[PDB]
């Protein structure tokens, strides 16, 4: 009566399976995905049929699976990190993560104790490490050759995403963004429009921060000097987010009773706000067309129905403040706008401003048929503009379709000459795992992957730290000539997010479950 | 090899349910289509050979058997027509790739190599086609005509037929646009007359009555949608109404009035001298009240109406939807010319509204017949005709049937595979032969052999043209171009697009997971 | 009644079936012992997940329907008091002697027999560790070298890239709130706190009080420095209750009364807390617009939504009372600090309230800081045996070096013993010794060498090359003498180690039936 | 070239599979033995061997053991031609028993 | 140990083909290895007949003569040096006699 | 394919398969040669035992009862 009714035990034989079983299998998983010539996946929810759909991004099929294992679900935790934050490599991390756990089972297997693997591990990440540091190239002047490669870089992103067939005009949206940005990497200051209509290639940009809001019902086209003052709060009605307080009603007369009270309460309000001397006001609220004609008789434009980014996002572009309530005059800090004027841009009132305080903002304006296209379309261009961002605060980039992985690959099987007995072992089944990566590339792409990547063995162990793979053509050519690259912080995180979370399951030899409530 | 992980079980999985709903849906192809029996679950049993709805009738559970019933469903909506030929074009696209993919081939390479064949595809049909001129009602007339005979209908096509032609040169520049939007013309019909008895509408043409309205005309009117229901005060929330004696039950009442008549007054003032009110059950969508306030405004009473008979309104006259009297204004008004109800012998009590006077180009067919049968079919025929004639306007062009576009691309496919190199020449040849079952189960339907049509009409399409396809209202080959039996070129170019990238979307999954 | 179905297990089967049980939690735990120990997967019934290495949280997890097993889990509570780091080494020292045991139930010796020889093999062993044991801060008091023992603790830990600050901390908080001379550290006035942000190196010693409360406006002063601390159940302003008020106002002659009977109310309480003395006024409940702008006016600070046990820790630390209304308000009552400050996070609002005392307290509260929370939970636990590895050298600065050196230097010294008992024991000490040998023997198998080469190297060293004991260089370092690698052991532990074995040992083998009854 | 290259390490292995056979049979830790024994002969130290007699690593020239040039020589060319026979084999046919 | 490698190498699916063209040139850089590790004595005939002992104690192992294997390398050696030509044993005769422990062995 | 294409696009002539690994394609210059005889009974036994298989549908044996 040791584990009875629920609770289980794991012992160290069968736990050491159901580790990497768990592991491995969600890395066999979204392995397919992995490449521009990725394999889609159905995804279909039990008891529902409206859930169908098909997608060949790893991000996505991590995010919608359940996880009833505790060594798969911290490797699924630590892949929606990667894409949470970094944005690219959630699938190489989920795959070189798995791929070195199923090299370990082999080594276990050969009496070889967690304990040492994963001493080599650590030593074989620092020359790993130290790999791309020195093959890392940076561009501090030549702006055209670090506007390339930001090119490069949206390109390698967008790759197997819907945005994959008309790339060559997404590319130049996401890196005008970026370019025009030239400072801090914030994502608040970079909006993504989304409006129906209009296939991928006909997405215009807008470089004053074109907002996806309409405002009013007869606002002014044009105010010069607007000084913006933020806010949240009801300004539509009354009784604003309260429920269960009733109101008696005996005849029309109340009724009028109180639309002569909600004016009261609107006036009140509405004299507040115009007491700080402004000229541009903004709620998240509705705002009612009575005091519409109020701001609109002081000038002052009358934004409405903000949402949470809008009110996050407009604060810095202008130069503002959030300023939820405005019971005291002139204690918030009021923006800085030149020209708020109308844009329309897929049929529908747009807030373009300009000249702003820190006006280096901008907006990528999408377009598509329906709101699916849209979503995605934002999904994978913000992933870019994430690495995008990261590569303008870190300029080192290093070349991609499996040369960094190679590299990294070359310099662990030179330190294996020079370590101790069981520490060689280990450390060259972490190469193996990170020569897997470009064996997964193509094969999912239908080349000879034993051919392709023991061809880049030679290549750069006889110097040449430029070979990859020519998905275009299915050969090997110089990453550099043929304009693949990757940002050096996305290649490192891959490789350090990996290791540590391999080197977590290794660490765990027993599962505990207790009788589940 | 061990072949330890099988993941191609599941494109074998995924092959078998496509091919399943195409060997199905085989024999009911062309004129000469063997019927099929479906049978509800209450206990009804009905006869048809359409391919829709023998899709629509099959409650498909597989996922990749669904992509080929939502396959067929966007040839309905792009082309209208071609809904049979292109389940059976990707049935054996699959059935195709299950030979290549056991010789070791990826289905990424099957799938890159099947798009230059559709490359090349389309600039085989559309070198062969014969171009025409959209504003000359002569070809159209015919090519619907001769095309409506195939339909159910061969006996009234000469009738709709041209009804749909003028409603499209009438609201299209002829040969100047190149999109066209079906929904722009509106089709009504009703019970009793005959075929015969129709009229194209400039302006638009509804089915509900404005009773009990006794207004019955309104000139110059500025039509406009709300959607909040006028009626007297409703509250969803916890309420009660005082009446301390009969004279508060009596002043409630005209309190009531005033709440019906206080949204009355704002909407008099906007000018707005016809309603369009969304058809509402959830509550009374108007009051009886209400309708003698609007018959004192002189305000036509139109309720009941559908959203997507209010999306033929919106373009045609400009109006937009208002969900709240609070927001309702002048410019979200359209506009009308001579507004009445017309209650003619057969054609009903339909709303006829003419002189629009807006930017928009729609017009409006009025329908009799005696049963409703008569009526129906004539509705059906007409989409048919609109959306061949839809398949001209994008692509003005036609090309022969029976089959024969599937010989050619099927011939000269084979001859290109030659010059190419690499895993592309068994992919793009394995193309071309799944082209031959289309002809081959016409000539199966028409009592002919399957093999010996496709292989006598594979050296007259090597030593003519495209003009040999199955005519099977003889019963054997002979020269299409002579027995007029074409159809439009988008028919068959959007057939091996749209079923093109199905196959590749159905070669590209590894597997499937189960989520919750 | 219920006798239909009980369940019995009895005969010296029982017995065997006992130790199986015991051994599959001795198995189940030597992994994790050491610093390169194997780490535990736990799943939680609510569906939560988390990682660790330590021996009581796996106990306290453990989820055993068993008796005997029960028995090995309710030692962890009188272990964790006094060791705190290893009960890892009782539990594991435990299910050793147990498996030996078992050689010897086949001979035909009784379990108690087997007992009373354990009991004589510690005794020989417990003497044993007295005799080559080492002070560290003998006659004098000391800070050196005391904080450099806490700095290897902390190493074992995930918190290792920041162990070298915590140790100071540590010394200062246990000398804080008790003396060296003393000798009485007690964890109740201890806390350990800590929000997720920052890393572990933020980590600071508050002496007094510290919680997630901010102030009664962000216009209040944000700094008390004098020591006057009201701390009342209500707040100084209209009474209200503890769920709602609901105030009926009919009309306007209820209004103009009532703000009059309530604005009276709110000078009348407000100027009451100059009245007492006091500047701060602590209270559970919060504050209106109306009293936050007399109290702004009257520069008195308050703290609003203070918790039910909170007020009790901010009486006892500052030295107030809970005082239930304002009429029982007194200079007695009044609470003592020298500096209350209001602490935010970065951008998060959390702004806790910082009781600070300008002096050398009686109470202090550790404050952690990280990047995450499971992290900082297990940063908590880390202190908690720093704090017995601090408590455990107050009480006896005497210790003896640890990594494996001790358990081999006290199974030579049972073996040789053991010529001298004759009797049935004498099998029951030879035992002892290959027990005392599986604690060593797990580092290095934790660590990935050979168990039986390095166990009797060191065995050959210990007695051939010098007699100090040398331990298991399980951290690969350069080589064996823990005693350079400054590697030690509490003397204390490690004779409740054995003592608290030998008792788990003692209980299991003395019993030898379990009854239950099952469902009817 | 490419698939050439995963032959050769194959060929590599099965040599390296000999000293850990060696030191398997003998007690020793052959993971260790043989690793040891690849990391020293990578950079120089082509004179290191295993030594039965002690348990470790010893330098063969200085221990003075050694084995004629013709037996290694046999031993490599007869272990692949025979290895290469059975490679090349694809299909057995068996003849009736007489 | 090649042939249970290569039957990995066939799950893979590589050909058997493929697999001998580089055992083919891997025997060849092998060879190569062996010719710069030998080191013959063209003199110091000490040092040869030296070696021939270790020759002697290297295949002597692994028999019932480890008892007094240090006698037999003196043997086969001494007898080997006395022949000083074809490797034809036919000249070395052999006695097989009980009796005498194995160090007694004459020559 | 690639052999086939060569023939086609490259260059009309006829080109075989490098099995043994040589510099290159076009057996002429590896000095391969087959005799026409050969290849001419080479495809026609091979025919001939084709229709002689496809002629036969039914192989009937006595069995022992
Ligand atoms: N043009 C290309 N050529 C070769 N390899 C590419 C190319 N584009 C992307 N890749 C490879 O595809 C892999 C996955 O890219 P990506 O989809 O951006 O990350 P993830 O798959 O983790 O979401 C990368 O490791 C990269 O090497
Ligand atoms: N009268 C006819 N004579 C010869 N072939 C015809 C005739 N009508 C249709 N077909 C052929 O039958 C095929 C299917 O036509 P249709 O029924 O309009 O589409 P679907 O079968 O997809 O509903 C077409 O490819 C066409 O060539
Ligand atoms: N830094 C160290 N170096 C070598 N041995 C150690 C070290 N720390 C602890 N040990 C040894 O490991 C055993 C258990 O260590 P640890 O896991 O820290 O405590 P516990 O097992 O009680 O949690 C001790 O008996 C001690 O001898």
């Amino acid at each position: 009566n040791i584990f009875k009714a629920g609770a289980d035990e794991e012992r160290a034989e069968t736990a050491r399976l159901t580790s990497f079983i768990g592991a491995i299998a969600i890395g066999d998983l979204v392995k397919s995905t992995l490449g521009p010539k990725g394999m889609d996946k159905i995804l279909l929810s039990s008891g529902r049929d409206a859930s169908l759909m098909v997608t060949n991004d790893g991000a996505t099929i991590l995010k919608n699976i359940g996880v009833d294992n505790p060594a798969a679900k911290v490797l699924v935790d630590m892949s929606r990190v990667q894409d949470d934050e970094v944005g690219d490599g959630t699938t190489s991390v989920t795959v070189l993560a798995a791929e070195l756990l199923r090299e370990a089972e082999s080594l276990i297997a050969k009496k070889i104790h967690p304990q040492t693997i994963i001493a080599g591990w650590r030593e074989a990440t620092k020359a790993a490490r130290e790999a791309l540091l020195s093959s890392a190239v940076d561009h501090g002047s030549d702006e055209v050759k670090f506007r390339q490669d930001l090119m490069n870089i949206a390109g390698t992103t967008l790759s197997s995403k819907l945005l994959t067939h008309h790339k060559d005009h997404f590319t130049k949206l996401a890196v005008e963004a970026v370019l025009r940005l030239k400072g801090s990497g914030n994502l608040e200051a970079i909006h993504i429009i989304k409006k129906l209509g209009g296939s991928l290639a006909d997405s215009y940009l807008d470089e004053g921060f074109l907002l996806d809001k309409k405002i009013g019902v007869n606002q002014p086209k044009r105010i010069e000097n607007a000084k913006i003052l933020i806010a949240n709060t009801g300004m539509d009605t009354d009784k604003i987010k309260i429920f269960g307080s009733r109101v008696r009603v005996d005849s029309t007369a109340k009724v009028a009773e109180i639309e002569h009270a909600e004016k009261e309460k609107m006036k009140e309000k509405v004299e507040r706000i115009l007491k700080h001397g402004i000229n541009c006001f903004i709620n998240r609220q509705l705002i009612y067309n009575y005091p519409e004609q109020l701001f609109g008789a002081a000038g002052v434009m009358a934004i409405e129905h903000a949402d949470f980014a809008g009110v996050e996002r407009l604060a810095l572009v202008t130069g503002g403040e959030i300023a939820s309530t405005f019971d005291h005059p002139e204690l918030v800090k009021l923006g800085s706008c030149k020209l708020i004027e109308e844009v329309m841009i897929g049929e529908d009132k747009l807030i373009h401003f300009s000249g702003v305080a820190l006006g280096e903002a901008c907006t990528i304006v999408l377009r598509g048929a329906t709101q699916q296209i849209l979503d995605e379309a934002e999904r994978s261009l913000h992933d870019a503009l994430c690495v995008l961002a990261q590569t303008v605060k870190d300029s080192r980039t290093v070349y991609g379709g499996g040369c960094s992985e190679m590299l990294m690959a070359h310099a662990v099987t030179q330190l294996a000459n020079r370590t101790p007995g069981k520490e060689a072992v280990a450390m060259e089944s972490y190469a193996k795992a990170l020569r897997m990566l470009p064996t997964i590339i193509a094969d999912n792409a239908g080349y000879d992957s034993a051919d392709l990547v023991a061809q880049l063995r030679a290549a750069h162990s006889e110097g040449n730290t430029t070979a990859g793979l020519d998905m275009r053509e299915g050969t090997i050519g110089d990453m550099a000539i043929l304009g693949i690259t990757e940002s050096f912080q996305v290649k490192r995180q891959v490789l350090l997010s990996a290791a540590e979370a391999a080197e977590v399951i290794l660490r765990v030899d027993n599962i505990i479950k207790a009788a589940p409530r | 090899y061990q072949d330890r992980d099988k993941p191609a079980q599941i494109r074998f999985s995924n092959i078998s349910a496509a091919k399943a709903v195409a060997d199905a849906i085989r024999t009911s192809l062309g004129p000469k289509g063997m019927d099929k029996m479906i049978q509800d679950g209450k206990g009804d049993v009905t006869i048809t050979n359409d391919g829709a709805t023998i899709l629509k009738q099959m409650q498909v559970l597989h996922p990749a058997a669904r992509m080929l019933v939502e396959l067929s469903k966007a040839q309905d909506i792009e082309a209208g027509d071609g809904t049979t030929s292109v389940v059976i074009i990707a049935g054996s696209l699959l059935d195709s790739c299950t030979k290549l993919l056991q010789k070791g081939i990826h289905p990424t390479i099957i799938s890159e190599s099947f798009q230059k064949a559709l490359e090349k595809g389309i600039e085989i049909l559309t070198d062969m086609s014969r171009p025409v001129e959209l504003s000359d009602r002569e070809t159209l007339l015919n090519s619907a005509t001769t095309s409506l005979n195939s339909k159910v209908v061969s006996q009234y096509s000469s009738l709709l037929s041209p009804m749909s032609v003028n409603a499209v040169m009438k609201v299209i520049d002829p040969a100047t646009a190149t999109s066209v939007d079906l929904r722009d013309i509106k089709i009504v019909k009703k019970l009793g007359g005959t075929i015969d008895d129709c009229e194209l509408v400039e302006g638009l043409v509804l089915t509900q009555k404005v009773s009990n309205s006794g207004i019955t005309r309104v000139e110059k009117a500025k039509i406009g949608l709300i959607q909040f229901c006028l009626s007297a005060p409703k509250t969803d929330m916890d309420n009660q109404i005082v009446v301390s004696d009969y004279a508060q039950m009596d002043r409630v009442l005209r309190e009531e009035r005033a709440y019906i008549l206080n949204l009355v007054k704002q909407i008099k003032k906007t000018g707005c001298n016809v309603l369009l009110i969304q058809k509402s059950i959830l509550r009374d969508a108007l009051s009886d009240l209400a309708l003698h306030f609007l018959n004192k405004m002189k305000i036509m009473v139109i309720k009941d109406i559908e959203r997507e008979d209010i999306e033929f309104i919106c373009k045609t006259i400009g109006t937009k939807p208002v969900a709240h009297i609070d927001q309702f204004t002048a410019d979200m008004l359209g506009s009308a010319e001579l507004a009445e109800e017309v209650n003619l012998n057969g054609s009903g009590k339909l709303l006829k509204i003419t002189g629009c006077a807006s930017p928009g180009k729609t017009v409006t067919i009025v329908v009799r017949g005696s049963n409703k049968l008569v009526i129906e079919e004539a509705e059906r025929s007409i989409h048919d005709a609109l959306c061949v004639i839809r398949c001209l306007v994008k692509k003005r062009a036609l090309i022969a049937g029976g089959g024969a576009p599937e010989i050619e691309l099927a011939l000269r496919l084979t001859e290109y595979s030659r010059t190419l190199s690499g895993m592309e020449s068994y992919c793009v040849r394995a193309f071309a032969d799944a082209m031959e079952v289309i002809p081959s189960t016409l000539a199966e339907n028409a009592g002919l052999n399957p093999i010996s049509t496709v292989t006598e009409l594979r050296n007259r399409h090597a030593q003519g043209e495209k003009t040999a396809g199955i005519n099977v209202r003889k019963g054997g080959i002979s020269n299409i171009l002579e027995e007029l039996v074409v159809q439009p070129l988008l028919v068959s170019v959007s057939a091996l697009t749209l079923a093109t990238e199905t196959v590749r979307s159905i070669l590209k999954i590894d597997d499937v997971v189960n989520t919750r | 009644k219920d006798q239909d179905r009980k369940s019995r297990l009895m005969g010296l089967e029982a017995l065997k079936s006992h130790i199986m049980a015991a051994k599959a939690v001795a198995n189940t735990m030597r992994t994790s012992l050491g610093p390169n120990g194997l780490d535990k997967m736990m799943v939680d019934k609510d569906g939560d997940v988390t990682v660790t290495n330590d021996g009581a949280t796996i106990l306290s997890m453990m989820d055993v329907d068993h008796q005997i097993a029960k028995l090995m889990v309710e030692l962890s509570k009188s272990q964790d008091d006094e060791i705190g780091d290893g009960t890892t080494g009782v539990v594991v020292l435990a299910g050793a002697l147990l498996e030996e045991a078992e050689q010897l139930l086949d001979r035909g010796i009784h379990p108690i027999r087997i007992a009373d020889g354990y009991e004589q093999a510690a005794r020989v062993a417990i003497e044993h560790l007295d005799k080559i044991s080492d002070s560290v801060l003998v006659d004098i008091k000391d800070t050196e070298p005391l904080i450099q023992t806490a700095k290897t603790t902390l190493g074992s830990k995930v918190v290792n890239s920041c162990h070298r600050q915590m140790a100071e901390i540590a010394v200062n908080a246990v000398l804080t709130v008790a003396d060296m001379e003393r000798r009485d550290v007690d964890f109740e006035l201890i806390k350990v706190e800590g929000k997720v942000g920052g890393r572990l190196e933020d980590t600071k010693l508050i002496k007094g009080v510290i919680v997630d409360k901010d102030f009664s406006h962000p216009q209040m002063p944000k700094k008390v420095e004098d020591a006057k601390i009201a701390i009342l159940t209500c707040p100084f302003e209209p009474p209200k209750p503890k769920t709602k008020h609901k105030l009926d106002v009919t009309s306007v002659e209820d209004y103009k009364a009532l703000q009059k009977y309530e604005k009276e109310k709110f000078e009348e309480m407000i100027q009451q807390i100059k009245e007492t003395g006091a500047n701060l006024a602590i209270c559970q409940w919060g504050f209106d617009d109306e009293a936050n702008h007399l109290l702004l006016q009257n520069n008195l600070p308050a703290v609003r939504w203070v918790g039910g046990p909170e007020i009790e820790l901010i009486a006892i630390a500052t030295g107030g009372r809970i005082v239930p209304r304002f009429s029982e308000l007194t200079a007695e009552k009044l609470g003592f600090a020298g500096l209350v400050q209001e602490i935010s996070f970065g951008t998060t609002k959390d702004k806790m309230l910082v009781i600070e005392q300008c002096k050398n307290s009686r109470a202090v509260t550790i404050f952690i800081r990280g990047g995450n929370k499971m992290i900082i939970e297990e940063a908590k636990r880390s202190l908690h045996d720093a704090l017995c590895v601090i408590r455990n050298l107050i009480r006896d600065n005497r210790v003896v070096y640890g990594g494996g050196a001790a358990e081999i230097s006290c199974a030579l010294a049972v073996s040789q013993e053991a010529d001298k008992c004759p009797t049935l024991e004498q099998y029951a000490m030879r035992a002892f010794a290959d027990a005392l040998e599986v604690i060593p023997m797990a580092l290095s198998e934790n660590s990935g060498m050979n168990p039986i080469q390095t166990m009797t190297e060191v065995r050959a060293r210990q007695v051939k090359e010098m007699n100090p004991a040398l331990g298991i260089d399980c951290l690969h370092k350069g080589t064996n003498d823990m005693k350079q690698q400054h590697v030690i052991e509490t003397l204390i532990g490690k004779k409740q180690q054995i003592s608290l074995a030998t008792q788990m040992v003692r209980m299991i083998l003395k019993i030898d039936d379990i009854r239950k009854p099952g469902e009817s």
